[PDB]
């Protein structure tokens, strides 16, 4: 149901509607691995797109 | 500091 | 040069941190300090503070 999950690392703020924000301890669920730098996923409500590399992987 | 966002697809 | 060292931001960027700032792509950001390869110092619309290197275009 959650799919795969992460925590965020760092702060990140949407730089579009395609994209989500997250805060340091947030969790991300549903990641869909759509390239290596940007995942796809669910953060706090909102579905889009996120630094691969803001998050670490975590189930 | 974090490491800087890659640029977007 | 009052400017100093130059660039275009090529995309959009949200501060994500009160020593950051933002820009939208063709912005323009002037007095540049290239502190180190991922972010950078500069000015952009008033104001001041880091922000990806990678996300503009030096241009003098």
């Amino acid at each position: 149901d959650l799919g795969i999950t992460a925590v965020a690392l760092y702060d990140y703020q949407a730089a579009g509607d395609d994209e989500i924000s997250f805060d340091p301890d947030d969790i991300i669920t549903n990641i869909e691995m759509i390239d290596d730098g940007w995942w796809r996923g669910v953060c706090k409500g909102r579905y889009g797109l996120f630094p691969a590399n803001y998050v670490e992987l975590r189930q | 500091k974090r490491p800087p966002p890659p640029p977007p697809g």
